[PDB]
C-alpha cells in the first residue's frame, strides 16, 4: 500500500504505521561511570562560554528556535556562539536543527566550529492521536533533524515518537541514549537544557534553569587522573 | 505529451537545452563518494541544470558527503533548499531495515523562481515504504510529485528503465535507445542531432 496516498486520504502520517518502534550491561556501565548531574543557570547570549571548563568530549546543543513555537534564538545568534573554544580537540557535537533553514545553517555552524557531519539523526513524529506551515514549505513537515559532527582524528539514525502537544519543546530523551551508547567520553555538555533535562553524566547550562550547582574545580575533579580518558562505558578505576 | 519518454545518453554530454522547461526535475546522481558511471564533483557542478526550469522544484537524492555536496550543487544551480524528504526503509511487514545504522534515504527539495499553482502541503516529508529491489528509489515519490504538480512536464536525470513514467522524460545511460513523442522535443532533437548521435 501507498502510505503517502493514505496520508492524503486520511491525515494519518506514514510513520504511524511503522511497527516495533543484550545491551543492558552496557547501560549499567554507563550509569556506573556517570558523573553526578551538574547544572548552571546562565544567559548564554551574555555569558562567556569560556568559563565552562574543562573542554568537552560531547556537546548537545538545543537552541530554542522560533519554529518550535506554534527568548527565541536565530541562526544568526547560534552561529556566533564560540563553540570551538570549549570543544576538546577530539570531540563530538549534536545539534538540533529543526526542519527548515536550520538544516543548512546548522551545517554552516558545524563547519564554522571545526566539525564535519558524520550522521543525520531524524526524529520522526507520529500523529496516531490526532490524525488530520512555513510559507517556503512544499510538504507538511513531520520531523526534526539532529546533526552529529566530529572533530579530530547498536543504534539507528531514527527516533520515532508521537508529536508532542503544542507548546512542548522537549526533544525525545532517546537522543541521550544514542549519544551515551557511542561511549565518546565523560565530559558531556547540554547547552540550552532545562530543569526537565538534567541528567546524570551531563553538565546542563541554560537560561531557564532555576538552580545551579556548577563549580569548575569540582567538575574538573571528576576527570582528573586516573580518570582522564575513560569512555564512559568502562568500569570505574579502583581507589584506596 | 503524456506517455513515458526517455533518452539513453551520457548526461555529461547531452545538450539538455533541446528538452524545454519542466515543472519538476528529479536527479539521483552517481555521486563520487571510482565506480562505473560516477561523476566527479566538478562534473556534477557543471551539469546544465539551470536551463531546465524557470519556476518549479528540484528533487535531489543525496547520501554520505553528498548531503553537503548536493546542497552546494543545488545552490550553484540556482535553487534554495526548502524541504528534505526522508524515505524510512521497511520490509514487507513494516519494520525498519559508520557511527549509526542507517534507516533512511534523503531527498533534498529545492525551489527555483516562484512557482504558481502547485499543491504544496498535500503530502508530508516522510515516506514509509518497502525496499522493492536494492538501489531503487520508492515509487511513492512519483505520486507525491504528481499530486504536487498534476499533469505538468517532468524530467528525471540518472534514471533507469523502471523509472519511466507518464509526464516524465527519463535520462540515463542504461535506458534502451531514444523514445521521444513530444513534437517540440522531437523537432529540436533532430535539429540538434541529425544523425542520432550524442557525442562530446
Ligand atoms: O543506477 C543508477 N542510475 C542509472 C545509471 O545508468 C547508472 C550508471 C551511471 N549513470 C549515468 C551516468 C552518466 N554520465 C557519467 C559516466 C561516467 C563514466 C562512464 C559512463 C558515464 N549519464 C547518464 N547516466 C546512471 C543509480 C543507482 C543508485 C543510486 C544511489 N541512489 C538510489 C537511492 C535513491 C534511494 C536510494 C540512492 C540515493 C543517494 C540516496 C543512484 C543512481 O543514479
Amino acid at each position: 500500500n501507498d502510505y503517502c496516498q493514505h496520508f492524503v486520504d486520511t491525515g494519518h502520517r506514514p510513520q504511524n504505521f511503522i511497527r516495533d518502534v543484550l545491551i543492558r550491561l552496557k547501560d549499567e556501565l554507563i550509569a556506573k561511570s556517570n558523573t553526578p548531574p551538574m547544572y548552571l543557570q546562565a544567559d548564554i547570549e551574555a555569558f562567556d562560554i569560556r568559563e565552562l571548563t574543562p573542554k568537552f568530549d560531547v556537546i548537545l546543543l538545543e537552541p530554542p528556535l522560533e519554529e518550535y513555537y506554534r527568548k527565541c534564538w536565530t541562526w544568526d545568534d547560534i552561529m556566533k556562539l564560540e563553540i570551538d573554544e570549549i570543544a576538546a580537540p577530539r570531540s563530538f557535537i549534536f545539534l538540533w536543527c529543526g526542519s527548515g533553514e536550520g538544516l543548512d545553517l546548522g551545517r554552516v555552524c558545524l563547519r564554522k566550529w571545526g566539525y564535519r557531519r558524520c550522521e543525520d539523526i531524524c526524529w520522526i513524529k507520529t500523529n496516531k492521536n490526532n490524525p488530520g506551515l512555513d510559507p517556503k514549505a512544499v510538504f507538511q513537515r513531520t520531523k526534526e533533524h539532529c546533526l552529529m559532527g566530529i572533530k579530530g582524528t547498536v543504534d539507528i539514525d531514527l527516533i520515532i515518537t508521537e508529536e508532542p502537544e503544542i507548546g512542548n519543546i522537549e526533544k525525545p530523551v532517546e537522543i541521550f541514549h544514542i549519544i551515551e551508547h557511542f561511549c565518546l567520553g565523560r565530559r558531556r555538555l547540554h547547552l540550552f537544557g532545562r530543569d526537565s533535562t538534567i541528567r546524570p553524566g551531563w553538565l546542563t547550562v541554560g537560561p531557564t534553569l532555576t538552580n545551579s550547582n556548577y563549580n569548575a574545580e569540582t567538575y574538573a575533579s571528576y576527570f582528573s587522573a586516573p580518570n582522564s580518558y575513560l569512555t564512559g562505558c568502562t568500569e570505574e578505576i579502583e581507589r584506596l | 505529451l503524456f506517455p513515458p519518454q526517455w533518452i539513453c545518453c551520457d548526461i555529461r554530454y547531452l545538450d539538455v537545452s533541446i528538452l524545454g522547461k519542466f515543472a519538476v526535475v528529479m536527479a539521483d546522481p552517481p555521486w563520487d563518494i571510482l565506480p562505473y558511471g560516477t561523476l566527479t564533483d566538478d562534473e556534477m557542478r557543471r551539469l546544465n541544470i539551470p536551463v531546465l526550469q524557470d519556476d518549479g522544484f528540484l528533487f535531489l537524492w543525496v547520501t554520505g558527503r553528498a548531503m553537503e555536496l548536493g546542497r552546494e550543487c543545488l545552490n550553484l544551480w540556482g535553487y534554495e533548499r526548502v524541504d528534505e524528504i526522508i524515505w524510512v526503509k521497511t520490509n514487507q511487514l513494516q519494520r525498519i531495515i559508520h557511527w549509526l545504522n542507517h534507516g533512511k534515504e534523503h531527498c533534498l527539495v529545492g525551489v527555483k523562481g516562484n512557482p504558481q499553482g502547485f499543491n504544496q502541503g498535500l503530502d508530508c516529508d516522510v515516506i514509509v515504504a518497502e525496499v522493492r529491489s536494492t538501489s531503487h528509489k520508492p515509487d511513492e515519490i512519483y505520486g507525491m510529485i504528481e499530486r504536487l504538480s498534476p499533469g505538468t512536464r517532468k524530467i528525471e536525470l540518472f534514471g533507469r528503465p523502471h523509472n519511466v513514467q507518464p509526464n516524465w522524460i527519463t535520462l540515463g545511460n542504461q535506458l534502451d535507445g531514444i523514445h521521444l513523442l513530444d513534437p517540440d522535443v522531437v523537432a529540436r532533437f533532430k535539429q540538434r542531432y541529425p544523425d542520432g548521435i550524442i557525442s562530446k
